[PDB]
C-alpha cells in the first residue's frame, strides 16, 4: 500500500491550497479515504472523510465550509480543497484508509 | 480448547442436541476439579449462554453471561479483554430485546476497555463502535452515531480487507441510521457500493459489459449472506421511492441469491 501527499505551502489567512494524495498498491476505488492533520505539539487529528464515490464526504467541525474532498478513482488520486485557511488549520496534513492515519506517507506541510 | 472448539462447532449447525449437554457436562465436570470461580467454566458458560439466545431462551442467556462476567471480573481484572466480550454480549442481549438505554453503559465499558488493551485502530474497537452506534441510535442519539459508524468502517476498512463481510454490515447499519433520519438518498448510495464491490468481486471493475443489478434495475425503470439483505433494503427502498421495476429487479434478484432494515450486531 502507497499514499503521497503533496499540495501542501505557505499562504495568508484566508488562502487556498488544494492537496493530492497518489495511491498504488491497492484497490482504491474499493477503499473510502480518510484526511488527518498533527499541529506541532499536538496529537494528530482527523479531518475529512470519503466514500468510494463521490456521494458521502465527512468534515472536522472546524474545517466544514472550507474545505471539501474528492477523488478521481481513474487517477487514483485523492484531494482536499482548503479555501479560507485559518491558523488553527496549519499542521502536517496525511491521507489514510481510517482514522489517525493507517498506511499515512511522509505528509505535507501547511503554514498559515 | 478443543472441546470449546466442538462446543462451537454443533453450536454453527444449529444442533442444539448435542450442544446443550455437551457443555452441561463439561461445565459439571470443571466445577469439580476447580470450582465455579474459574476462568474455564466462564468459558463454557459465555458459549452455553450464546446458544440458550439462539433458542430465545433470552432470561436463562443474561443469567449466565452475568454469572460468567462476575467471575471473570474475579479471576482475570475488571478491565480484562474476555470481561469486554461478555459485556458484548449482554449489550448485543438487551439491545435486541430493545432495552438499549441498559445495554448503553456495558457497551461503553466494554469500548474502554477494548480501546486500552488492544488499541484504538483494532477490529474488536471497531466491532463495538458499531453496537455502540446501533445501540445509540435506537434511542435517537443520532449526533455521535455516524462518528462511531465512520470510525469503525476506517479500522474495517484498512485492518481487513474491503470486501471483508464488517465492511458491508458496517455499512448497512449505517444506512438504517440514515433512513431512521430521512437521508434516502445516503442509505442508497451505501446500498450501491456494497453492491458493487460485491460483483467486482465475481466479474471486476464496472465497465458497459459488468454492469450491477442496480444498474439493470435502473434501466429496467426507464424503459454472500449479507449482500442477500442489501438487495432486499435497495429493492425495498426502491418500492417506497415508487420506482416499482427497478424494485422487482432486486426483489427478484434477492430471491436468486437466497437460492425492512435488520440490525446487524458484531460479536
Amino acid at each position: 500500500v502507497q499514499l503521497q501527499e503533496s499540495g501542501g505551502g505557505l499562504v495568508q489567512p484566508g488562502g487556498s491550497l488544494r492537496l493530492s494524495c497518489a495511491a498504488s498498491g491497492f484497490a482504491f476505488s474499493s477503499y473510502w479515504m480518510y484526511w488527518v492533520r498533527q499541529a506541532p505539539e499536538k496529537g494528530l487529528e482527523w479531518v475529512s472523510t470519503i466514500n468510494t464515490g463521490g456521494g458521502i464526504t465527512y468534515y472536522k467541525d472546524s474545517v466544514k465550509g472550507r474545505f471539501t474532498v474528492s477523488r478521481d478513482n481513474a487517477k487514483n488520486t485523492l484531494y482536499l480543497q482548503m479555501n479560507s485557511l485559518k491558523p488553527e488549520d496549519a499542521a502536517q496534513y496525511y491521507c489514510a484508509t481510517d482514522m489517525s492515519g493507517t498506511y499515512r506517507g511522509q505528509g505535507t506541510q501547511v503554514t498559515v | 480448547r478443543t472441546l470449546h472448539n466442538l462446543v462451537i462447532q454443533y453450536a454453527s449447525q444449529g444442533r442444539y442436541e448435542v450442544a446443550v449437554p455437551l457443555c452441561k457436562q463439561a461445565l459439571e465436570d470443571l466445577e469439580k476439579t476447580s470450582g465455579h470461580d474459574h476462568p474455564d467454566v466462564a468459558t463454557m458458560l459465555n458459549i452455553l449462554a450464546l446458544v440458550y439466545r439462539d433458542q430465545n431462551k433470552y432470561k436463562d442467556a443474561a443469567n449466565l453471561l452475568n454469572d460468567a462476567l462476575a467471575i471473570r471480573e474475579k479471576t482475570l481484572g475488571r478491565d480484562h479483554p474476555a470481561v469486554a466480550a461478555t459485556l458484548n454480549n449482554l449489550a448485543v442481549l438487551y439491545g435486541k430485546r430493545g432495552k438499549y438505554k441498559e445495554a448503553e453503559p456495558l457497551c461503553k465499558r466494554a469500548l474502554e476497555i477494548r480501546e486500552k488493551v488492544l488499541g484504538k485502530d483494532h477490529p474488536d474497537v471497531a466491532k463495538q463502535l458499531n453496537n455502540l452506534a446501533l445501540l445509540c441510535q435506537n434511542q435517537g442519539k443520532y449526533e455521535e452515531v455516524e462518528y462511531y459508524y465512520q470510525r469503525a468502517l476506517g479500522i474495517y476498512q484498512t485492518k481487513l480487507g474491503p470486501d471483508d463481510p464488517n465492511v458491508a454490515k458496517t455499512k448497512n447499519n449505517l444506512a438504517s441510521c440514515y433512513l431512521k433520519q430521512g437521508k434516502f438518498k445516503q442509505a442508497e448510495t451505501l446500498y450501491k457500493e456494497i453492491l458493487t464491490r460485491a460483483h467486482e468481486r465475481e466479474f471486476g471493475s464496472v465497465d458497459d459489459e459488468n454492469k450491477p443489478i442496480w444498474m439493470h434495475a435502473e434501466e429496467r425503470e426507464e424503459c454472500s449472506p449479507t449482500v442477500t439483505t442489501t438487495l432486499k433494503n435497495l429493492g425495498a427502498l426502491y418500492r417506497r421511492q415508487g420506482k416499482f421495476e427497478a424494485a422487482e429487479t432486486l426483489e427478484e434478484a434477492a430471491m436468486r441469491s437466497r437460492k425492512p432494515t435488520e440490525d446487524i450486531y458484531l460479536e
